[PDB]
């Protein structure tokens, strides 16, 4: 009896995944202090 | 394809909207800050390290 | 999903052999059952009036 | 994610269809300039220019393979419906002569009084 | 003003003196090969289809196998499809091979 | 309708346009295989094999005549914008040489530093 025999049968074993916190960093609007907004829907 | 949305567990329109928003914010930063960077500054503006 | 999970189970096999004085008892083993696999398909048609 | 805490591998999911192919951007050459809604042959692509390009800039050509109305035909020749159309890049005009011109379409409506042709654009071969 | 006037999925033609077309059949009229959406008479205006789409038809020469992928040529003299590749006009490529009922699925081509 | 009360007569209305025909089903032969979003020539049809197939399986090829991002070219050749594209079925790579290869497209964006190309797909002639 050895765990190595049943290692390949992944469906028998409990599946645990370690959290990594992977993704894409948020992209902020850095240009706001410099510019003067002119919002008009008929330019 | 409809099959990709319906059968794929993780795929969704939410991640597509996230990608759209991220690229949009980066586009805004580029549009409103690349004129500042790419400009050919004359010697009047430029200041040395000193 | 388009392909269904396969049910699994673990089963322990053993056999009783009657023991005489001074023979090592043979040990059993373990076998794993596997269920069937089902698949989901997409059917479609339509008209162009 | 710069400075991520764990070396997460990245797997690219392949993709082929980049766009619809209705139109294509093209860079103007030196001795070229385009105005809107006129046919041109720029870098091997024949289509209707959708922007006014002046020099060394980027313009979009429409290659939709749809039906197009166009002036700018060699009025000496008569364009009956069904005849193949060719593009004379030297004269910048449509013609039925197949000497070395580029095949670009087939006529639907014959040559009318106003030198106007309705023709079906071709697959850019 | 716009150069594009219509999507080009269909094209109008005028029937000559030796041409007559019935609904939903293939006809080579004035260099355009398509499916006529109207039953036409001499000197009448009809509309053909050049939609580059998959089309069904049994109007074929029943002598040679139309295995999938082979080019389909339209013989105006006999008014039939065939794989001769002679001076007959090229019109499509077979998607689904011929069945026992002599039915073909093929993709139209851009009239070049 | 079997066993109908009355001898009715059924008249068919003909319909030629079976389908839009933007893609075509095809069956893999012995010496052919596919994986998703890769270009292939199968049974005279050239397109993007949208599904995996190995042996006698059914796969579908995109023939939309849209713009496609491919890579997978003969790297030694130069691919300027507008140049015609040919598929070398022996090498299973795109190329501009027209020796015995199928004409399949025209480049919209030239060969970049990583051999990527955008090109219009052609009507499978």
């Amino acid at each position: 009896m050895t765990f190595s025999s049943t290692s390949n049968l992944k469906e028998l074993l409990r599946k645990v995944v370690l959290d990594v916190e992977l993704g894409r960093e948020q992209v902020q609007l850095l240009y706001k202090p410099i510019y003067d907004s002119i919002a008009d829907s008929n330019l | 394809t409809k099959e990709m949305k319906d059968f794929n567990q993780t795929f969704s329109v939410e991640i597509l909207n996230k990608s759209i928003g991220e690229s949009y914010n980066a586009l805004l930063n580029h549009i409103h800050l690349s004129p500042i960077i790419n400009f050919n500054y004359k010697a009047s503006n430029k200041t040395a390290f000193k | 999903p388009q392909v269904m999970d396969a049910k699994w189970a673990l089963q322990g096999n053993c056999v009783f052999l009657e023991h005489i004085e001074g023979e090592e008892i043979k040990f059993g083993t373990i076998n794993a059952e596997n269920g069937p696999v089902a698949r989901i398909q997409t059917y479609a048609t339509g008209f162009e009036y | 994610f710069k400075g991520q805490p764990t070396p997460s591998t990245i797997t690219q999911i392949t993709r082929a269809k980049i766009s619809d192919g209705k139109s294509v951007r093209v860079i103007l050459s030196e001795g070229e300039s385009t105005k809107t809604q006129q046919f041109y042959l720029i870098n091997g692509f024949f289509g209707v220019a959708m922007q006014d390009g002046e020099k060394g800039d980027e313009v979009t050509l429409q290659i939709e393979q749809a039906e197009y109305e166009t002036d700018n035909i060699v009025t000496s020749e008569a364009f009956e419906a069904g005849k193949l159309i060719y593009w004379d890049n030297t004269a910048k005009k449509f013609t039925t002569t197949s000497a070395s011109n580029r095949l670009v379409g087939r006529v639907t409506d014959g040559k009318d009084s106003n030198n106007v042709i309705w023709f079906i654009l071709l697959p850019q071969q």
